[PDB]
């Protein structure tokens, strides 16, 4: 007849996870409860959330199996369910102090320590240019430092970074949120 | 209470052909999807899942880069179509769903199965 | 991934015995297990679940030990009706692997 | 690559009103936005603008005192809402692709057409 | 702030004339300085990049120099679809502003 509203859930940087659903398409707006289980490790029980949903640091399992599952009380018969790999849908927060130093007269250095995690990410760099129309991109490994081998001095850059949670613990696709644009002046 | 698959008979390497899986009896846009390959001598071997509607991840190298899956909820259908096939992927097909007891997750009701030969 | 192996045990039996059947993982999976007995030309059953609880409909026969990721499957009685050969596989965590498959005969 | 934005009417000075436009086509995150006036008599004149990210409003010589630009991104949108007025407000309001006011990227701009509004 | 006064805004030529026109700032800038073209009646468009290049889309026949201070604009080989205002804008420095604007006739 009529499917779930659906929910996508991201772990922002191993701090809380948040699970978002979309409850207007659906007729008498309503808050459905959401429930989660720890299938990997051994003595587990089913727990309700009760935080609209919302889950702490103390309940969250990375390298492992999570399962979500969203219910509603007027057809409890019909309900959701997904399986998720927890490590392929980190998304951290953007990251902070983006600090920039310029090593030579014709190359830069790009720096920016993420909030928790360092050994599990892969970075994305866009840098434009004066009446550039297009932005230019770059990728970088698991260590944090991008290079640009080419720069200009009358020409002003504008860098803004998104780390992702890949390939050495993980295979997260999505991108990081941009973080606070670094204006080069 | 039913699972009836249905695919293409013939195909010769490079080729390609449908696969699908009709289901009857459950609230199909919940629980989860497996599709599943049996050679004919060397036993069972799982290709895919689907999670609902959401998500699906198939095999990590017999499936990895040339079949791919989808479902319909309105209609009750689940189905992939292959393509690039081999003279080692001449085999039986399975579609079976995934039941949730408790904090187990569980096969049940197999499909019948659809054969796969390549000549 | 976690390539499961499984004793051969390929050995006939009678009209009543008690056999182990152990299936060994490469890594430790805490309880999470599933034996299929696959009839000739067929779909699996799903005898048995969670590495010690039975399905529904099933026969009590079958029971599951778990003595220390050395899961086993005992069956007591055995009966003309019971001949086929049996996977077990672990949904611990994805990619889902099963096993050789023992041959049991007559 | 069209930008339209929404409003109308008349107010006595000290009255407020909400200009929205929004960008279809576009990438918005990637450029930013602006606005440009022009009353009937003289050529345009500029108003304030940002950085896509809601970070470095400008302000005008004018105008400062009394609002300036706010974005939502993931609605996708840009807002501008005038409070108290003066008699020599009476313009047409367009607000244009590109822009800019913090360094680098000075991406030009492209126009996006505009609606009148008027106060005593 | 910055103030632009595009002059003369009053111009005497005909189809097929060689005159260029000047645009000026009150506080100097390097090459952020583009033009636009304003037929009665309708929308302006971009007519000159950045400095001195030319958008894509638009006939080679306009052309542009000097930028800095007095940038300066020409066009030869008048057709009948080019006189309008030109409003030289810059981008430099925040708050942007326009030009006061030049009229050209037609006889
Ligand atoms: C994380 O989860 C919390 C818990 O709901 C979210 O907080 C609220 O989100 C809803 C969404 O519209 C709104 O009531 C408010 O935006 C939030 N309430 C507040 C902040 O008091 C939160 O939006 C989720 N996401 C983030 C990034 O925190």
């Amino acid at each position: 007849t009529l499917p779930l509203p659906e929910v996508q859930c991201f772990v922002f940087n191993v701090e809380y996870m948040n699970c978002t659903w979309n409850s207007s398409s659906e007729p008498q707006p309503t808050n459905l409860t959401l429930h989660y289980w720890y299938k990997n490790s051994d003595n587990d029980k089913v727990q309700k959330c009760s935080h609209y949903c919302q889950l702490q640091k103390k309940e969250i399992h990375l390298y492992q199996t999570f399962v979500v599952q969203l219910q509603d009380p007027r057809e409890p018969r019909r309900q959701a369910t997904q399986m998720l790999k927890l490590q392929n849908l980190v998304i951290p927060w953007a990251p902070e102090n983006l600090t920039l130093h310029k090593l030579s007269e014709s190359q830069l250095e790009l720096n920016w320590n993420n909030r928790f995690l360092n050994h599990c990410l892969e970075h994305l760099v866009q840098y434009r240019t004066d009446w550039d129309h297009s932005w230019t991109e770059q990728s970088v490994d698991y260590r944090h430092k991008f290079s640009l081998p080419s720069v200009d001095g009358q020409k002003r850059y504008t860098f803004r970074v998104r780390s992702r949670f890949n390939p050495l613990c993980g295979s997260a696709q999505h991108w990081s949120e941009w973080s606070h644009p670094i204006h080069w002046g | 209470v039913q699972l009836v698959e249905s695919g293409g008979g013939l195909v010769q390497p490079g080729g390609s052909l449908r696969l699908s899986c009709a289901a009857s009896g459950f609230i199909f846009s919940s629980y989860e999807m497996h599709w599943v390959r049996q050679a004919p001598g060397k036993g069972l071997e799982w290709i895919s899942y689907i999670s609902s509607s959401g998500t699906t991840i198939y095999y990590a190298d017999s499936v990895k880069g040339r079949f791919t899956i989808s479902r319909d909820n309105a209609k009750n259908s689940l189905y992939l179509h292959m393509n690039s096939l081999r003279a080692e992927d001449t085999a039986v097909y399975y579609c079976t769903r995934a039941r949730i007891t408790g904090t187990f997750d569980v096969f049940d009701i197999w499909g019948q199965g659809t054969m796969v030969t390549v000549s | 991934d976690i390539q499961m192996t499984q004793s051969p045990s390929s050995l006939s039996a009678s009209v009543g015995d008690r056999v182990t059947i152990t299936c060994r993982a490469s890594q430790s999976i805490s309880s999470y297990l599933n034996w299929y007995q696959q009839k000739p030309g067929k779909a699996p059953k799903l005898l048995i679940f969670a590495a010690s609880n039975l399905q529904s409909g099933v026969p009590s026969r079958f029971s599951g030990s778990r003595s220390g990721t050395d899961f086993t499957l005992t069956i007591s009685s055995l009966q003309p009706e019971d001949f086929a050969t049996y996977y077990c596989q672990q949904n611990y965590n994805i990619p889902y692997t099963f096993g050789q498959g023992t041959k049991l005969e007559i």
